[PDB]
RNA sequence: CCGCGAUGGUAGUGUGGGGUCUCCCCAUGCGAGAGUAGG
RNA sequence: GAACUCGCUGUGAAGAUGCAGUGUACCCGCGGCAAGACGGAAAGACCCCGUGAACCUUUACUAUAGCUUGACACUGAACAUGUUCUAACGUUGACCCGUAAUCCGGGUUGCGGACAGUGUCUGGUGGGUAGUUUGACUGGGGCGGUCUCCUCCUAAAGAGUAACGGAGGAGCACGAAGGUUGGCUAAUCCGGAGGUUAGUGCAAUGGCAUAAGCCAGCUUGACUGCGAGCGUGACGGCGCGAGCAGGUGCGAAAGCAGGUCAUAGUGAUCCGGUGGUUCUGAAUGGAAGGGCCAUCGCUCAACGGAUAAAAGGUACUCCGGGGAUAACAGGCUGAUACCGCCCAAGAGUUCAUAUCGACGGCGGUGUUUGGCACCUCGAUGUCGGCUCAUCACAUCCUGGGGCUGAAGUAGGUCCCAAGGGUAUGGCUGUUCGCCAUUUAAAGUGGUACGCGAGCUGG
RNA sequence: GUUUAUUAAAAACACAGCACUGUGCAAACACGAAAGUGGACGUAUACGGUGUGACGCCUGCCCGGUGCCGGAAGGUUAAUUGAUGGGGUUAGCGCAAGCGAAGCUCUUGAUCGAAGCCCCGGUAAACGGCGGCCUAAGGUAGCGA
RNA sequence: AGGACCGAACCGACUAAUGUUGAAAAAUUAGCGGAUGACUUGUGGCUGGGGGUGAAAGGCCAAUCAAACCGGGAGAUAGCUGGUUCUCCCCGAAAGCUAUUUAGGUAGCGCCUCGUGAAUUCAUCUCCGGGGGUAGAGCACUGUUUCGGCAAAACCCGAUGCAAACUGCGAAUACCGGAGAAUGUUAUCACGGGAGACACACGGCGGGUGCUAACGUCCGUC
RNA sequence: UUUUGUAUAAUGGGUCAGCGACUUAUAUUCUGUAGCAAGGUUAACCGAAUAGGGGAGCCGAAGGGAAACCGAGUCUUAACU
RNA sequence: CCAUAGGUUAAUGAGGCGAACCGGGGGAACUGAAACAUCUAAGUACCCCGAGGAAAAGAAAUCAACCGAGAUUCCCCCAG
């Protein structure tokens, strides 16, 4: 990072925002990882059982990637509009 | 020798412009209609300190 | 006591007679009007000519002055 | 639309070459401005 | 480094045994001399450079021992808002014992006494001591000047373009000097002429009558969110911009308005302040703190801003480097210097030219003062003298000659001529110079301002 | 007399003499985190520090600056103390918005407060200074290329 | 009597010569100063490195002193200097700009190389569309200049020149864009791996500076 | 060797022999190559085991936003042509 | 005055050395920051005391997050 002496880039421009602790207890789950799971039920702890997520995860969203071609009940997950509408297509059910 | 100053909102939003005043010469305080992006209205801004 | 000078300020004619330029597409940069803005040209605030269409750059000298315009010929 | 102007010569000059090289000349290409006839 | 290791004139990283041309020269010792091998010796000590060192200085900066201030502690008792007291504490007073002891301890006693003194905290002082800083550019360095921004010229008719090149400006102003609609047109000279020769808030350039110049009325578009596209920058950035959404002013409306004729009027980041906020909130609810949006604090002017915070000395010096850069000498140059010539104002009783040559002109030398920084900083010893020289000729003497305002004697001036010759002393480190006294004369220059591996060392 | 052992022997250092100044003895001062020790088994006719340098004739004016000494009214001022105000939290009160005791807590900083400094004097054998209207005062005696 | 006098021993070290790969890392020879004193000398002791000691020279402290010596931190750091070892094949710079307590350092860009991808992408010429304000010229303007005329010597007019910071004119070239052919191992652009370089020199042309001095200096361009 | 430029009178080497300078560890990126592939790979450790076990982890398959959060979108803005 | 200090004798133990590792008492600077003071180097080098075959640490006034774990030590991750 040394420009001869010339204000370097990164002191020159700014700092700016923070550093979420949420962010990192957060993961999102793909639509091709719900049948990896072992019974048909899609929650945390299921996900933590088939080393999707990591044990320290305590927020999960399941987002429209990969895909579903099983009925899963997703339970406790956030799903996205997306993910919501491939789920129930493939005979699934979502459970706040 | 010109001096900073708030035109503040009278919508009571606390929106702020800033311009300059020569406070010697114009000792009154500044009043203008300008755009509140808040309330999305011209009031009218009343000058405060900086 | 001498020694001074200021930066050069890049002016003069970006786009030459028959160039087609874009529409937003800086012409001529100048001090005061050395050029005058035609058909299909703007002025700015610091007298830059630039194309209000897209279309082909045309000089002409027109008026009873006898003065240097710049215009553009729409596509 | 926006109240001058040939022809000829001269000045300059791109490229190549030369001299006695502060400046010129030759080959070739481009060729004013001013002025003149005239309009 | 290797050598089969001559002179000269040139050439050439610019002073050649080694290159060119040319001259000279049989092979090899010995004694001698030191002109050259930029001889040997020592990674120049001078000089500059390095964001090198050391030690020294101080009203440089920052600390700090020491000294000093007060608070609390060890530290207590009677009233005063005064002193007195004894019991802490001190005693480097006396005496006694441990004890054969001018230490030490214990005891007795006197004196002092909550003082003194010490600990923690705290203000002051503090080159006594310590760590450091003390800019760069630069026709060497220093001194002076400069450092960012704007305008013109240099700039070679696109852009850009350097110098310690040539000239000037800025570090703002303005709630109108901004927006819009309507209206208006100057300088200057003598109502007329004239036509911007004025005006522009402030430099200069390019603009401006449709006026951008100027006046009045109504105003806040000196709006908020965005932005096709483009210009200009290594980048950070900076600039121009139709159009879209919201809300606004002016005007009858078309339309115009996102500051000002344009181009200077400026400061990154960090750290923090203020207001706002569907963000975050370390068990949870809050809060603190953080984020986001708006905004504030730099002559940080060495102006891309090393730190919040900094001057000097070194001949007591030291290291790493540089002929990238100065002092000597060489080289290039020849302004300057010196020498020569051209013209002829005139002076010279008369007469420009015996002699002198104003105003001006043209050269030569390398020869003074300089310019440049090419050679040498892993060293090219630098002034003067002494010793020993050698060449040039622009000749000081002696030799030859022309002119003369040359009677003679003796001069003047110019030409030819380099064979030989060409003072000693006083003073001063002197070279030089002045002085004394000589001489036919006491020449002028080149030779690393000849000559310290020859001497001296003023 | 002394000195740069190894380029300087001197006009340098020292010196007797002089002056200023500190020092009352557990002296000042110095070496030492200290105990102690030197000063001194001395005691102001003594001891330390500083400058000057036998002797003779002498040693002028300036206290504004810097230092030192004295002063102590007034201004300013540390630790310390924590008055006052402002905020966080929440028992409650409110239908909700909000309000909000006590406690704990974050912040604010009244009052108290010594020396120093400012301030008022003194001091030149203290550091120093000693004119062309100006200064703190304008160089006296003596001497002088 | 005496820091008295002359002078050996003894203690010193003023001058000169020699010596300087010495007889000697400070001496020898001839002279020189002190020589009862603040003298000199033997033996032993004490003072220790930011410390000692110093009749003070930064002198001396074991041939070492503006901070001893030995060991350690230790391979301090060195934007500086030096040096960097076998072979062949292909390509092939730069000595510039910008910034920098920067100027002989370094960073981004420019220029080199290797890889990947992509357009008739690029170049030359011809033709076409462009903006110029240089060379030259000129004197209306902004200044400067001479003569005549005219006349409040102004102004004005005629005649003559001069200009980097004058322009009522104005090339060649160069540059931007378009079209077309031929030629050229894509010569072009983008992205990525690896650089080096940022002391340039002379010569030609156009110039600033200097004396149209310099193998001078500073730009542009080949 | 250093330089704009050196026969240079700039540097270095008296000669020979021997020794004498881009390494090593770990991380990271790019290229080549090999394996496996929407997956790839295990660390310590266990194991007599170069085996085998061990998937704790790490990288990848999703991004946008300061963040909450949304998610093939998202941020910006009251809202985007 | 009692006493205590002190004195003599006896018994028992210590003392000194040793390469590293270990716990503790003290504790640099060069250097890096392209200068330098905060900061770094580093609680390193070094000095000192003490120990043991190992030492130290150790049986929650520990974490966690409303679910739970269960002394200390060491290794790999978490994660530059
Ligand atoms: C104006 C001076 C110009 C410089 C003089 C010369 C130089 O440095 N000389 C050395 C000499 O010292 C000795 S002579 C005592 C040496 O023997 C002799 O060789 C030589 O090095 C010393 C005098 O400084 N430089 C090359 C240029
Ligand atoms: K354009
Ligand atoms: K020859
Ligand atoms: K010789
Ligand atoms: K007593
Ligand atoms: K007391
Ligand atoms: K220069
Ligand atoms: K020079
Ligand atoms: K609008
Ligand atoms: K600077
Ligand atoms: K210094
Ligand atoms: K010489
Ligand atoms: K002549
Ligand atoms: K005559
Ligand atoms: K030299
Ligand atoms: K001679
Ligand atoms: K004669
Ligand atoms: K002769
Ligand atoms: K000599
Ligand atoms: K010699
Ligand atoms: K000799
Ligand atoms: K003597
Ligand atoms: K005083
Ligand atoms: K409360
Ligand atoms: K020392
Ligand atoms: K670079
Ligand atoms: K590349
Ligand atoms: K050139
Ligand atoms: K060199
Ligand atoms: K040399
Ligand atoms: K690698
Ligand atoms: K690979
Ligand atoms: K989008
Ligand atoms: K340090
Ligand atoms: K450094
Ligand atoms: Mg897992
Ligand atoms: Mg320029
Ligand atoms: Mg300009
Ligand atoms: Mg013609
Ligand atoms: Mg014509
Ligand atoms: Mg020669
Ligand atoms: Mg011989
Ligand atoms: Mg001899
Ligand atoms: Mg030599
Ligand atoms: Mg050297
Ligand atoms: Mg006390
Ligand atoms: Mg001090
Ligand atoms: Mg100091
Ligand atoms: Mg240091
Ligand atoms: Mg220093
Ligand atoms: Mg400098
Ligand atoms: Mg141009
Ligand atoms: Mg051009
Ligand atoms: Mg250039
Ligand atoms: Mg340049
Ligand atoms: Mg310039
Ligand atoms: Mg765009
Ligand atoms: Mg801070
Ligand atoms: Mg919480
Ligand atoms: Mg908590
Ligand atoms: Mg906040
Ligand atoms: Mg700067
Ligand atoms: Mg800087
Ligand atoms: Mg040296
Ligand atoms: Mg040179
Ligand atoms: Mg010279
Ligand atoms: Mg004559
Ligand atoms: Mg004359
Ligand atoms: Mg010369
Ligand atoms: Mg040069
Ligand atoms: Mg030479
Ligand atoms: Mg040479
Ligand atoms: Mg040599
Ligand atoms: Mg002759
Ligand atoms: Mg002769
Ligand atoms: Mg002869
Ligand atoms: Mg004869
Ligand atoms: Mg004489
Ligand atoms: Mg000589
Ligand atoms: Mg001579
Ligand atoms: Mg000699
Ligand atoms: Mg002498
Ligand atoms: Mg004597
Ligand atoms: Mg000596
Ligand atoms: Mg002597
Ligand atoms: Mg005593
Ligand atoms: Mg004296
Ligand atoms: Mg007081
Ligand atoms: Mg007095
Ligand atoms: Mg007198
Ligand atoms: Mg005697
Ligand atoms: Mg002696
Ligand atoms: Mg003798
Ligand atoms: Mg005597
Ligand atoms: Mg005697
Ligand atoms: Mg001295
Ligand atoms: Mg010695
Ligand atoms: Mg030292
Ligand atoms: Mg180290
Ligand atoms: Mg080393
Ligand atoms: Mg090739
Ligand atoms: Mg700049
Ligand atoms: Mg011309
Ligand atoms: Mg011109
Ligand atoms: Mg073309
Ligand atoms: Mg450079
Ligand atoms: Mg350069
Ligand atoms: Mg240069
Ligand atoms: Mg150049
Ligand atoms: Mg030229
Ligand atoms: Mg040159
Ligand atoms: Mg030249
Ligand atoms: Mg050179
Ligand atoms: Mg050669
Ligand atoms: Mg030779
Ligand atoms: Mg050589
Ligand atoms: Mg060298
Ligand atoms: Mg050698
Ligand atoms: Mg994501
Ligand atoms: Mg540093
Ligand atoms: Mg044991
Ligand atoms: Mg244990
Ligand atoms: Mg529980």
């Amino acid at each position: 990072g040394f420009e001869g002496g010339q204000m370097p880039l990164y002191r020159r421009l700014p700092k700016f925002g923070f550093t979420s602790r949420k962010a990192a207890i957060t993961a999102e789950i793909r639509l091709s990882d719900l049948a990896k799971v072992e019974g048909g039920v899609v929650d945390l702890n299921t996900l933590k059982a088939a080393n999707i997520i990591g044990i320290q995860i305590e927020f999960a969203k399941v987002i429209l990637a990969g895909e579903v071609t099983t009925p899963v009940t997703v339970r406790g997950l956030r799903v996205t509009k997306g993910a919501r509408a491939a789920i129930e297509a493939a005979g699934g059910k979502i459970e706040e | 020798i010109r001096e900073k100053i708030k035109l503040v909102s009278s919508a009571g939003t606390g929106h702020f412009y800033t311009t300059t005043k020569n406070k010697r010469t114009k000792p009154e305080k500044l009043e203008l209609k300008k755009f509140d992006p808040v309330v999305r209205q011209h009031v009218i801004y009343k000058e405060a300190k900086i | 006591r001498n020694g001074r000078d200021s930066e050069a300020k890049r002016l003069g004619v970006k786009r030459f007679g028959g160039e087609s330029v874009l529409a937003g597409s800086i012409i001529v940069r100048q001090r005061g009007t050395k050029f005058h803005a035609g058909a299909n040209v703007g002025c700015g605030r610091d007298h830059t000519l630039f194309a209000k269409a897209d279309g082909k750059v045309k000089f002409e000298v027109k008026g009873p002055k006898n003065r240097k315009f710049i215009s553009i010929e729409a596509e």
